Order: C-alpha cells, then structure tokens, then sequence
DNA sequence: AATCTTTCCCACAGT
DNA sequence: TTACTGTGGGAAAGA
C-alpha cells in the first residue's frame, strides 16, 4: 500500500 | 500578570510565523547497564532547536538588556527520572547537540522510559522540559530467533531506522550511515534515520517503488530513505549476520540492535560497506561447504534500531510567560463529526488541558476538553473570515491553532479548508 | 523446552 | 613505554 519517490545514490566499488 | 491572546496578538504572530520548536531524536529502545557499566545509547539522543523564533527570542532578550551569555538557551538530558544525573548538553554556537554519555543501569526497574529535556535561558528563565517518545529497556539484544508476538521489538515496513557500525568492540570505531553533501557516509558524528520500505520480491529498481505493509524479515527486498534529504540507496536485502558471515537462508523477523548485512539486489555478491568515512560496495567470498554463507568485510556488518522523534512547537503571543511552555501539546490528525448538528472539529494528540482553545486563523472557536488525548471545537462561520458570505464562495485555507490560557501559541501545521 | 536476564570476562583503545 | 581503567561483544550461568 502506497508509492514512493526517492532518487538511487549508487555506492561504488574500489580501482 | 498573565494575559488572554487578542485578535490583534494572533493577527500579528500569523504575519510572522517565528516559532520555536524542540525537537527529540532518539532510540525506541535501550539496552541495560549492570556491573558499574556505562553501555551509552547508541545511537546518541540529539537535541535540536528548530526555527526562527530562537533568533527572535535571542533579539529580543538582548534588546531588554541581556548578554549573549544570558540569552543562550541551555539543556540538560536525562531519563524519567532516576536520582537527578542529569548530563549538560553544549548548544553554544550549535543548532543541535548529541547526548553521548546517557546509559541505563539494572537499579532502574521500569520497563519503559522517557528522556526529559530540562530547558532555560542563561538568565535562568524557564523554557520546560520537553520529554522524548517511550524509550524500551532490553537486556541485550535477541541471540535467537524472534517472534511477532512482542512486535515492540520487531521493524515495521515504512518506520524509521539508525544503522551503525563498530569496529573491533570500540566505541571510538561508531560511524553511522548518514547523508549530507549529497551523498551517503559513515558519520562518527552524526546520524540519519532511514524509512525502511519492504518491497515485494518481484519489484523492479527506480526511483518510484510500490511500498508494502508488514514486518521486515531477513531476506526481504527492503529500501532505505533518508528522512531528511530524501534519498535512497539501491534496492537492498536485508541479512542475518553470525560473525564475519551473511546467512542467505535466514527468513526470520528482523529485530532491534541485531547486526545486518545489506546485499545490493543483483549485484556478484556485493555489500553495503565502510571504508573510513565512505560508504562503498564490498564483494563477499562465499563459503567452501555452504552454499546459504558468505564471509564478508568487518565494515559490511550494521546494527539496525528503530528511531522516533518528538517535536514541540511554541510561541510567546503574548509575550514572555510565567509559567513553563511545557507539557505542549500535539496534535496528531483532525476530523469532522462531521455532519451532525453544527460543524464539529475533532482534534486527536495528546498534552491536551481544559486551558487550550481551538483558533482557525485570528478567529477562536468554541472549544471543549475531553480528555488530555482529544478536543472537540465548532468549525466558525465562513462570513468569520470573508464579509457577508451568505455560503463558502470557493475554498477557503486556515491554520488549526491551539493557544493557551496566558498566550502561548502552539501551531499544529495542520490546517482547516472550506469548500461549497 | 527454550526463552530472556544477569553475570562474567577478554579485547583493544583512552588515562 | 608501561600498568590502570573502561566500553562493548560474546558466551556462560541463572531466572
């Protein structure tokens, strides 16, 4: 029940 | 010599909107010291002093003669209410200050508890003492399986979450998943507080996601939002953690200060994962004679607690008060009766006295105590706020305030809409 | 039976 | 450079 909006922060890798 | 609010007082403070509010962020629960122990609460209780009627109120105190020392709110944290240890709380120059050193011994009894904050100005003047929501004492966190029957220890879909980690069982090695300067770290000192979502298996990754209903179990697609910034990371699965191992097989209920481990849904086994102040994505090397473990990094490991805050808006209208601005009230939703005799307004909250009255902008209304959770009002004319309308014309927006006795605003940001 | 609650102690870092 | 003190986590004992 119920949307929601939230923008993605993509954690990195690593080289 | 206290005074009633005037019309002119109301009109006045709805040109300026300067309140001053007190804002709780804590725990819902606590583990318990025994031995001389001092097994501090983590995340550490923060204490913010929110908008403009404290700079407001600095002006003003300093205009009548104060220093800065003098117009410098102070506070002081404790719990409800032991033998008086009451830690002092450093707000010079701060917005915000974290309570670092409270704990809980096995001499206090009481199952539940609140923190009380103790506040006044520098001069000494009264402010209140504002308390948190119910805090939970716990012997230690839940070594076994957990059940729904005391879902006071369960993590509800949609409620908020500290995620922290330690390294090497010191507290000096507590960073807390955080988001500031757009983006997420490991912040030794500060902390955020995450909505935790379930989403179904079948949901796809994106911005807009359908949230489900229900308690967070492990192996669940879960995500994370800041409740302050607004942002997510990607879809996650929440796991059990043994040790330095991720259980993938574990289906049971996620409970309070059990230690996490956040899988990046569709990713080669990565992880979300500390690296000093970065948060990065660390790949687990699965388990040679299991296939349901996977061995991962020391910072993939998260101890997850449910957070709550507890907000206080207030306002001298009539100017400085003698009595404390506290227990304030709160208002938690607004309804009609509806649709009975005369337009009723139920308002539902608690802090609630027979000393409140009921105003819909600069107009007050007929108000009648129920009991400290609910008050009942009559919804004022609409020719109160617009000359001669024989009926509502096009909708009408009015803030539901409710004011005091000597003339202390407390401002619901709730409002009141007239339509035909 | 299996849980929670209390006690106990070592690790690893401040004094 | 040590010995003294103190959180915190795990496991063990007791409720």
């Amino acid at each position: 029940s119920g949307l929601v909006k939230a923008p993605v922060w993509w954690p990195m890798k690593d080289n | 010599p206290p005074k009633r609010l005037t019309r002119e007082a109301m009109r006045n403070y709805l040109k300026e909107r300067g309140d001053q509010t007190v804002l709780i962020l804590h725990a819902k629960v606590a583990q318990k010291s025994y031995g001389n122990e001092k097994r501090f609460f983590c995340p550490p209780p923060c204490v913010y002093l929110m908008g403009s009627g404290w700079k407001k109120k600095k002006e003003q105190m300093e205009t009548d003669g104060c220093s800065e020392q003098e117009s410098q709110p102070c506070a002081f944290i404790g719990i409800g209410n032991s033998d008086q240890e009451m830690q002092q709380l450093n707000l010079e120059g701060k917005n915000y200050c974290t309570a670092k050193t409270l704990y809980i011994s096995d001499s206090d009894k009481r199952k539940h508890f609140m923190l009380s904050v103790k506040m006044f100005y520098g001069n000494s003047d009264d402010i209140g003492v504002f308390l948190s929501k119910r805090i939970k004492v716990i012997s230690k966190p839940s070594k076994k399986k957990q059940s729904l029957k005391n879902a006071d220890l369960c993590i509800a879909s949609g409620t908020k979450v500290a995620l922290f980690n330690r390294l090497r069982s010191q507290t000096v090695s507590t960073r807390y998943l955080h988001v500031e300067g757009g983006n997420f770290h490991a912040s030794s000192q500060q902390w955020g507080a995450f909505y935790i979502h379930l989403l179904d298996d079948d949901e796809s990754e994106g911005e807009e996601f359908t949230v489900r209903d229900g308690y967070i179990h492990y192996g669940q697609t879960v995500k994370l939002v800041c409740s302050v910034t607004g942002m997510a990371l990607p879809r996650l699965i929440i796991r059990k953690v043994d040790k330095q191992t991720a259980l993938l097989d574990a289906d049971d209920p996620v409970s309070q200060l059990h230690k996490c481990a956040f899988y990046l849904k569709d990713t080669e086994r990565m992880y979300l994962c500390l690296s000093q102040e970065r948060i990065i994505q660390f790949q687990a090397t699965p388990c040679p004679k299991e296939q349901n473990k996977e061995m991962i990094n020391d910072g993939a490991s998260w101890t997850i607690i449910s957070t709550d805050k507890a907000e206080y808006t207030f306002y001298e209208g009539m100017g400085p008060v003698l009595a404390p601005v506290t227990p304030v009230p709160v208002v938690e939703s607004l309804q009609l009766n509806g649709g009975g005799d005369v337009a009723m307004l139920e308002l539902t909250g608690q802090n609630f006295t027979p000393n409140l009255r009921v105003w819909f902008g600069d107009v007050e209304a007929e108000t009648m105590y129920r009991c400290g959770e609910s008050m009942l009002c009559v919804v004022p004319d609409i020719s109160a706020f617009r000359e001669g309308w024989r009926w509502v014309r096009q909708p009408v927006q009015v803030p539901v305030t409710l004011v005091r006795n000597d003339g202390v605003i407390y401002s619901t940001s709730l409002t009141f809409t007239y339509t035909p």
